[PDB]
């Protein structure tokens, strides 16, 4: 149908046109205007905990979106089968934040 | 008009519609950031134009013809594509949004998915810029506001989950068209308040914003930005706040579905609302400390985002 | 330590000396160049032990607290050199003498009642509180006995 | 349509690439970048193969794969933190004391 | 389709040489997001639709914001090894080159010699993958649970500081 | 209206010349719509870095009632005593800023130095920073400062700056405006009674 082609066009434009008004509004700054002529240390890894635990949980909810999109299809069965999941995840971040692993302030 | 065909037509005016709706979201944002700064003052009972409205004309100007500037010790590409990131991210995950019938940029199957896709690469902005710039105080902070975001983050998705579940779709118009009887507002009412959290926190508004308040080490990931750079991270953050409140709108407000003013009015008047929500919250909300806010979207959202998604699956199956 | 504390380290001469003269010497770029330059070099020429400190443990981290702008409170700009172990203060040195007006120097170049001005800038926030220990004092040396109202 | 066997080739192109990353590169962090590249690869074959298929087992196993890339870039990772803690030094070479 | 699986294709294998011969390591992660979004490009032209998000949500949008992390964290990059280049050294890539350069081509022989109706591009979506985890691959998903919990548990357990404080000094064998 | 070029700082360029725009050679209607357009959006988005220096800085807080960076403001308020201690720090701060930018001098201590005429401070902070607004004062009303913002606009709203740094003229035009004093001499002069000191 045309309309699907119609929206192919429509995105792709609009996804040109959305970086290309960005870069043109930085080029824009760059040029209007004048200018003057003119190791040790390391971060806890409490961050990289963070991020290792979004990692984790974010590839878990995958399968949670894929069930979601099929709740009905899947039937109880599949509910059952989620529930399980749900309690493993729910246990883990019990024991996270139970072990103190969530905890900012030591 | 020889060339002109009914089909090339279509294939024309759909891309102008488009255009339409990039040149009006950015615009709203942008509007936003001035009628927020005026009604804030308001709030605290305290002009370049029509009340104030040309200030923003005033500032594009300025931050234009103001010299830009790169700080000679820094990734010239990663700071640059910091404040792009910034800019054209939940920029593009508003083709999405379904502003009225016969309205929107892409109908995507993945629908919602893009809208994740878009937000999880948001972060690279507040990263990249704090490593571009070269201060070590302002890399502290981009690394505070980035583990707060993906504190958020992670169950974005999973607030939205309830109401995919119950549209049994990812599509947009799908779950609009699914709201028709009830929005999801009253049944998912727990993803309402979870994304209404998360979306905030991903768009780093108040009050999540100033993550580098408690560490004195920590000063911001856009000190050493100036000129337009400085001003397409400000303006990114209003355009996501606008693209969040469309979303919310699509999701639990059943979009342009209203009795009786034209579908486009009902979709832009619920999105004002929201967006003068977040301005309600901004000035009636007290910023709690960044350990307060990193507990509670892994201790209270995650849960609760889960434990929804579960209950929302026990009704529906039971329904049917 | 028996360093200058109100004065650059550079500073030649002593100011409160008789012999000293009080009014501003004639302003040299050369020398704010250099200072400014000094400034921009202090992280790298930095020894703890000039500023009293001794390195212990080692990979303690030396750092510089300006509380100026950054942290701006009505209670002035000045630094303090924080020893760190992590996020704990190992030792800390205030460095101060940026907010010095040489106002005892100027009590020798203004008379008892010309200096009256110059009182209520020590401590801008109290005002008249500054002025009245001095013109008490004053009054001691005149024997004045000042009425009750 | 798409040559099955083009789809292959890509996949097989980033897969020796990978590998040739992993072994050239002495830093810790350039290796388990190397190996991303490997087994981003070969997910991307068996999304290709069910694509091929027309079966929802392709995604299926992409889905394992980048559960698996997830878990070991984590605990690859945490390791890499544990060496620089200790020995502020990411060459691969010095972490060989055991020989013979 | 076409051009997306060629234009996304070459992207992507021309950001990955970028990555493998970078000496900045955040440049390099840079090439390598690239790279990630050039393959869901081309998930997405052979009709893998919940891929082709997944590849931008966990692997673009997780995995490697946990790289950066780390290349932030512990300050990388400048470090005597990307210094010394040594990997652009002839006589240390030729060798590894070529044993990759025969093995690439000893595997293309083999698919050169595959049946081929072609891949049409029908689109696969997520709600068929979901009734598939949820269905025949069941054990797969529980079984799965249990293996990031593994990837939690042994992260948490070598990753965890014994120092408190956001910011630590680099001491030998971490003493405290 | 004469205008002082600053073409490419106590000793710089400072040639009296005749509006560069009403010079035919370089007269055109666009381009003198445009240098508007560009003053008007600087006058109307003059973003502050209060340096807040002694007691003045105190005053100006009352004012406000941010820029944290030097890099995202456009003009520097001088309000305080420049220290021999503090010059370094006050040059740095306004070096590390990016055209176009502007100096207002807040109290008789950045103005000239004030009653401290003493070895530790430096003479007005116009000995080694290009000043554009003097506000007189000690400590200047917060008042006065909004007037001298104003004073700054209009000085703004005159500028012929460069458009682009890769075409034209590279000269920043600063108009020679009318001394305030000599504008509101006759209001001044004329005033005759006040009311006495007795009241409150
Ligand atoms: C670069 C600029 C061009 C990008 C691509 C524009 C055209 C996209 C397009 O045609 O979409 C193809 C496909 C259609 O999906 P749908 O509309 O749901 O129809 C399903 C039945 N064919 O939809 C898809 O599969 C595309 C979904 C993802 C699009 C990603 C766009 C870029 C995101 C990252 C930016 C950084
Ligand atoms: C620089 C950026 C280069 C990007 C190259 C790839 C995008 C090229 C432009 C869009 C191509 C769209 C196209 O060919 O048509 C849509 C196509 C098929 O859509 P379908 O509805 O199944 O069928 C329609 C009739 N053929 O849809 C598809 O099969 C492809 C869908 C995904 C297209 C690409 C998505 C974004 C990729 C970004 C890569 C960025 C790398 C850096
Ligand atoms: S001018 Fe007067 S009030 Fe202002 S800082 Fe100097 S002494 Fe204080």
């Amino acid at each position: 149908s045309t309309e699907v082609i119609a929206h192919h066009w429509a995105f792709a434009i609009f996804l040109i046109v959305a970086i290309g008004l960005c870069c043109l509004m930085l080029v824009g700054g760059w040029f209007l205007g004048g200018r003057a002529r003119a190791a040790r240390l390391r971060l806890s890894a409490k961050f990289y905990l963070v991020a290792m635990f979004f990692v984790i949980f974010d590839v878990e909810a995958l399968y949670l979106f894929a069930w979601s999109t099929s709740i009905r299809e899947s039937g109880w069965v599949g509910f059952v089968e989620a529930a399980i999941f749900i309690f493993v995840l729910l246990a883990g971040l019990v024991y996270l934040v139970r072990i103190g692993a969530l905890d900012w302030t030591p | 008009m020889s060339w002109i065909s009914p089909e090339l037509i279509e294939i024309l005016l759909t891309i102008l519609k488009a255009v339409v709706i990039l040149l009006v979201v950015v615009t709203c944002g942008a509007f936003m950031s001035f009628g927020e700064r005026r009604l804030l003052g308001l709030f605290q009972n305290r002009r370049v134009g029509w009340g104030g409205s040309l200030q923003l004309v005033a500032d594009m100007i300025k931050m234009f013809f103001k010299e830009d500037w790169i700080p000679k010790f820094s990734d010239r590409v990663i700071f640059t594509l910091a404040p792009m990131i910034a800019f054209t991210s939940l920029l593009l995950a508003f083709a999405i949004v379904p502003v009225s019938p016969g309205w929107v940029v892409a109908d995507l199957n993945i629908g919602i998915l893009f809208f994740l896709m878009m937000a999880g690469l948001a972060v690279y902005a507040v990263l990249f810029a704090g490593w571009s710039s070269n201060n070590k105080y302002s890399l502290l902070g981009a690394m505070r506001a980035s583990a707060q975001t993906l504190s958020y983050e992670v169950f974005l998705g999973l607030s939205l989950m309830g109401v995919v579940a119950q549209a049994g779709s990812f599509n947009m118009t799908d779950i609009v068209n699914s709201q028709a009887h009830v929005w999801n507002v009253i049944p998912q009412f727990f993803g309402f308040i979870t994304f209404a959290i998360a979306g905030v926190a991903v768009c780093h508004r108040h009050p999540f914003d100033q993550p580098e308040a408690e560490q004195e080490l920590a000063d911001g990931y856009h000190i050493e930005y100036s000129g337009m750079k400085f001003g397409l991270f400000f303006v990114g953050e209003y355009i996501g706040i606008v693209t969040i409140s469309a979303l919310m709108v699509t999701l639990f407000f059943g979009g342009w579905q209203g009795p009786l003013l034209p579908p486009f009015i009902w979709f832009a008047l619920k999105t004002a609302f929201f967006m003068m929500m977040f301005i309600l919250i901004r000035a009636s909300l007290p910023r709690p400390r960044y350990d307060q806010v990193m507990s509670f979207g892994w201790k209270i959202c995650l849960p609760l985002t889960l434990i929804n998604l579960l209950v929302t699956a026990a009704v529906i199956l039971w329904q049917a | 330590n028996l360093r200058r504390i109100m004065m650059p380290q550079t500073w030649k001469g002593h100011p409160l000396r008789k012999d000293y003269p009080a009014r501003a010497t004639e302003f040299s770029p050369f020398e704010l160049t250099k200072a400014k330059q000094d400034l921009e070099m202090e992280a790298l020429t930095f020894k703890p032990e000039e500023w009293g400190m001794k390195r212990g443990t080692e990979n303690e981290d030396f750092m510089f607290l300006n509380l100026g702008p950054n942290h701006p409170s009505a209670h002035g700009a000045f630094r303090i050199v924080l020893q760190l172990d992590g996020e704990e203060i190992v030792d800390c040195v205030p460095d101060i003498g940026y907010h010095h007006r040489g106002a005892e120097k100027m009590g020798e170049r203004q008379s008892w009642h010309s200096y009256i001005p110059y009182t209520d800038r020590i401590e801008y926030l109290g005002g008249c509180v500054n002025e009245m220990p001095y013109v008490l004092a004053v009054e001691k040396l005149a024997g004045i006995t000042v009425p009750d109202r | 349509m798409i040559p099955l066997q083009h789809g292959l080739i890509l996949a097989a192109i980033l897969f020796v690439l990978g590998l040739t990353g992993l072994v050239i590169r002495r830093n810790l962090l350039f290796m388990l970048i190397g190996l991303e590249i490997m087994i981003n690869a070969s997910a991307l074959a068996f999304v290709v193969a069910g694509s091929y298929w027309g079966q929802t087992d392709g995604q299926v196993m992409y889905i394992l794969a980048i559960s698996l890339a997830a878990a070991e870039a984590s605990i690859g990772l945490a390791l890499l933190l544990q060496l620089h803690r200790r020995r502020q030094n990411l060459n691969i070479d010095s972490v060989s004391e055991m020989r013979g | 389709m076409e051009f997306a699986f060629y234009i996304c294709g070459l992207i992507a294998i021309l950001a990955t040489l970028r990555v493998i011969t970078h000496t900045n390591p955040v440049h390099a992660l840079l090439y390598l997001i690239i790279s990630l979004l050039a393959i869901s490009g081309v998930f997405f032209s052979l009709g893998a639709y919940f891929a082709g998000a997944l590849e931008i949500i966990v692997y673009a949008g997780a995995i490697m914001v946990l790289f950066v992390f780390v290349v932030m964290m512990l300050n990388l990059g400048g470090s005597e090894i990307e210094q010394e280049r040594q990997w652009l050294k002839p006589q240390v890539w030729i060798g590894p080159a070529i044993l990759s350069a025969i093995m690439l081509v000893v595997i293309v022989y083999a698919i050169l010699g595959v049946n081929d109706q072609g891949i049409d591009g029908t689109p696969i979506s997520a709600k068929a993958v979901g009734i598939t985890l949820f269905g025949p691959y069941v054990l797969a998903v529980e079984l799965a649970s249990m293996l990031l919990l593994a990837g939690l548990v042994v992260a948490f357990h070598v990753g965890r500081e014994e120092r408190a404080g956001e910011v630590l000094s680099n001491r030998k064998d971490d003493s405290a | 209206m004469d205008y002082t070029l600053t073409r490419i700082y106590p000793l710089q360029k400072q040639e009296i010349v005749t509006d560069p725009l009403e010079q035919e050679v370089n007269k055109n209607v666009f381009m003198g719509k445009l240098n508007d357009m560009v003053n008007w959006g600087r006058k109307n988005s003059i973003w502050p870095y209060n340096f807040g220096l002694s007691c003045c800085y105190v005053e100006m807080v009352t004012s406000f009632t941010l820029r944290a960076s030097p890099r995202q403001a456009d003009l520097m308020v001088v309000a305080g005593t420049c220290f021999t201690k503090m010059a370094p720090v006050i040059q740095r701060l306004y070096d590390q800023m990016l055209e176009p930018k502007w100096v207002i001098s807040m109290g008789a201590c950045a103005n000239s130095g004030g009653m401290y005429d003493i070895y530790s401070v430096v003479q007005g902070v116009d000995k080694f920073i290009p000043v554009d607004v003097y506000i007189p004062g000690c400590p200047p009303r917060p008042e006065a400062y909004m007037q001298a913002l104003m004073l700054l606009q209009e000085s703004i709203g005159k500028e012929r700056r460069p458009l682009s740094w890769v075409v034209g003229d590279q000269g920043v035009y600063r108009a020679n405006m009318q001394s305030e004093r000599e504008r509101k001499r006759g209001e001044r002069i004329a005033v005759t009674n006040l009311r006495t000191p007795d009241e409150i």
